């Protein structure tokens, strides 16, 4: 409850909460604390929680959002020939 | 010594009393129970070898009002065996009269009770309940008195004075042959459906459960919904309720238990929501392993869905692998 | 026997002649000083308008009792109105009976007709074979 | 690793024994509510059907001899899907013979 | 009366469970 109450205001700082809880619930609703992180994540820095989101998105359906959270005319083209092919999209684009 | 001396004992009455003068002065060092308790029995004793001798019953009550005089539930273990000789005496209900008395003025007079009212059976009812103003076994004993008299309702009754008693322990002890008995006998149901409500205060559960299946069925998996072994078999009548609500279920189980959501999810994609339970099988596959890999493997060979995938998979488990051992 | 204001065995009762109840005198009097109004219904009412409880006139009564034939007239309608309502508990009951009976011997006459007709197939089965 | 569960399982199907007997064994008794007749039995006689129903009603109550008990619940109710097959005019002809029976 | 109505409607449909059988056993001596 204090890790959550720890108020999100701005990108960086909700995102800096976010590794904190997040990894104090995987320490110990596994799904809602997991969707509550994606929606802090993706309401952010929005360059690095590109890189910060999907680094903990196949510890935590992930064909869809891996898609949507990668968007890059050579990672279709890698696609083509699947969580490493968004990391590769996610930190060169 | 007093025992080697009444061994010893021609003028045995001279080491009797001898043994009372005895009495009068080791009362001094007692300032009791076992020193009190042998002293009344062998006072008793003494009175018993009187009776023997028809010397009796009289003195024997003298050296009980001497046991009156001791200044304790071993005391009453000395009532109980003033009593005990006195319903041997050939005036049952006299002495029932003293620790009466006794208890009236007011507890060890209780197990000679047990030792009493055990035979007194063979209208007992009272006289068993005089008990409970003062023991879980002797407790459905007299229920299943009162059932072998099969007055059914009336017993159920006692488990209820039973339990307001005996707190979340011994309780339990009384609770489950008194729920498995009670849904025996009616199988109305608010009534028992109240009585599992005060009862809940792990197998219990079940019961209920079983209840409520066949006498409302969701309601019963909102209980069930309310460990490992607990969550296959929510899953099992779930599943009695129709498949689709099981793979719905593992969502649940999720937060070994791994190899059960991988159970669940084996036949849920595997037979087909249907992408969110494949990518759930991969984020299943990928929570924490090579029959797991013939798993994927199976399902990358079952399309007729590509190496890419594959290889990726593969890679993943191995960067799996790699977490694994970088482990301590 | 008592006040309706205080509570207690009021030792002046006055009856107020605009709420129909019994008030210490001393009591509602300060009432009506407060103001001009009866405490229950909260109607006008002045201290004339209070009258003091009373001996009837000139014919004498006896308390209320079993006796009395207005008290036993009431206690008729008591037990006629009582033993009433004990034939709808047989109307009402009589009327599920026979209607279980009815649908009892309805599937009695239905049943009956097929108990006839085995009767008759299962020993002309046994006609048949034991012939062949 | 069963524990407390064999327990639990076994109470669970003594307890869906218990159901099964009681419900098949009579709807009259188990719904709501007679002395032993042999030669009540014997005069009503002196017509097979109406034997059957006395040998019944004799067995189910244990001058009074018992004997009968084994004669489950799966051949009652195709039995008793079977009759109701057999089975606005069914229902004005029952409200007149229960006005009959009723004069 | 009616408690004797529901006696013989339940021993009739035991006795049916008898006459099927009879019919049953009938059904597969013509059948041989």
């Amino acid at each position: 409850a204090n890790p959550h109450n720890y108020d999100a205001w701005f990108d960086y700082l909700r995102l800096v909460e976010s590794d904190a809880e997040a990894e104090a619930v995987r320490e110990v609703n596994v799904p809602p604390i997991q969707e509550k992180r994606h929606w802090k994540r993706y309401i952010y820095w929005i360059n690095y929680a590109l890189y910060e989101e999907l680094e903990a998105k196949d510890p935590e359906q992930a064909s869809l959002e891996l898609i949507p959270h990668k968007k890059a005319k050579m990672w279709i083209l890698y696609a083509q020939f699947r969580a490493l092919g968004t990391s590769i999209g996610k930190c060169p684009k | 010594v007093d025992d080697l001396a009444s061994v010893w004992c021609c003028g045995e009455l001279e080491l009797r009393h001898e043994n009372y003068d005895e009495a009068l002065r080791l009362l001094r060092k007692a300032t009791l129970p076992a020193r009190r308790a042998e002293y009344f029995d062998g006072s008793e004793p003494v009175q018993n070898r009187v009776y023997k001798s028809l010397k009796w019953s009289m003195l024997a009550d003298l050296e009980e009002s001497l046991g009156t005089f001791q200044s304790y539930d071993r005391i009453l273990d000395l009532r109980i065996a003033t009593p005990q000789i006195v319903i041997n005496y050939a005036f049952l209900e006299e002495h029932k009269y003293f620790e009466e008395s006794f208890k009236a003025y007011e507890s060890l007079f209780k197990w000679p009770n047990v030792s009493d009212i055990w035979s007194t059976y063979l209208g007992g009812r009272k006289l068993e309940r005089a008990r409970d103003l003062f023991l879980d076994g002797c407790p459905p004993k007299y229920a299943k008195t009162l059932y072998l008299l099969y007055a059914q309702l009336e017993e159920e009754w006692g488990l209820a004075r039973h339990a307001m008693a005996v707190y979340e322990r011994a309780t339990r002890a009384v609770e489950p042959a008194q729920q498995y008995d009670m849904f025996n006998i009616y199988i109305a149901e608010i009534y028992g459906v109240t009585h599992t409500r005060g009862i809940y205060q792990h197998a219990r559960e079940m019961c209920l459960r079983f209840a409520d299946m066949e006498c409302g069925e969701i309601d019963r998996a909102r209980a069930i919904y309310s460990t490992w072994k607990d969550f296959e078999v929510r899953h099992g009548n779930e599943d009695t309720i129709k498949e689709m609500l099981r793979i719905r279920r593992s969502v649940q189980a999720t937060y070994f238990m791994a190899s059960q959501m991988l159970k669940v999810s084996g036949s849920a994609t595997g037979t087909v929501a249907p992408g969110q339970s494949g990518m759930d099988d991969m984020k299943l596959l990928e929570q924490r392993l090579a029959a797991e890999a013939e798993r994927d493997q199976p399902l990358r060979a079952q399309s007729k869905l590509f190496v890419r995938s594959d290889a990726s998979r593969e890679e993943l488990a191995e960067l799996a692998q790699q977490v694994n051992p970088e482990e301590i | 026997l008592i006040c309706s204001i205080s509570n207690e065995v009021p030792e002046h009762p006055c009856v107020s002649p605009v709420s129909n109840h019994v008030y210490e005198r001393r009591l509602i009097e300060k009432y009506i000083a407060e103001n001009g109004t009866d405490p229950i219904n909260n109607q006008p009412l002045s201290e004339e308008q209070l009258i003091d409880i009373k001996v009837a006139h000139p014919i004498r009564p006896k308390p209320p009792s079993a006796t009395s034939i207005p008290a036993i007239l009431k206690a008729l309608q008591d037990e006629w109105d009582a033993v009433m309502l004990h034939s709808f508990t047989l109307r009402q009951q009589l009327q599920t009976t026979r209607q279980e009976l009815s649908h009892a011997l309805y599937q009695h006459d239905a049943a009956c007709r097929v108990i006839a007709r085995l009767t008759k197939e299962v020993t002309a089965a046994r006609e048949a074979l034991a012939t062949l | 690793e069963e524990r407390e569960i064999d327990d639990t399982y076994i109470e669970d199907a003594a307890d869906v024994d218990a159901r099964k007997q009681a419900i098949r064994d009579a709807e009259r008794v188990k719904e709501m509510k007679a002395v032993q007749k042999d030669l009540p039995r014997p005069s009503e006689v002196n017509l097979r059907p109406l034997n059957v129903e006395p040998p019944l009603t004799d067995l189910q109550k244990s001058t009074m001899l018992h004997y009968d008990l084994l004669h489950e619940p799966s051949g009652n109710k195709k039995g008793k899907t079977v009759g109701f097959g057999t089975n606005t005019y069914l229902e004005h002809n029952p409200y007149e013979k229960f006005s009959k029976e009723e004069l």
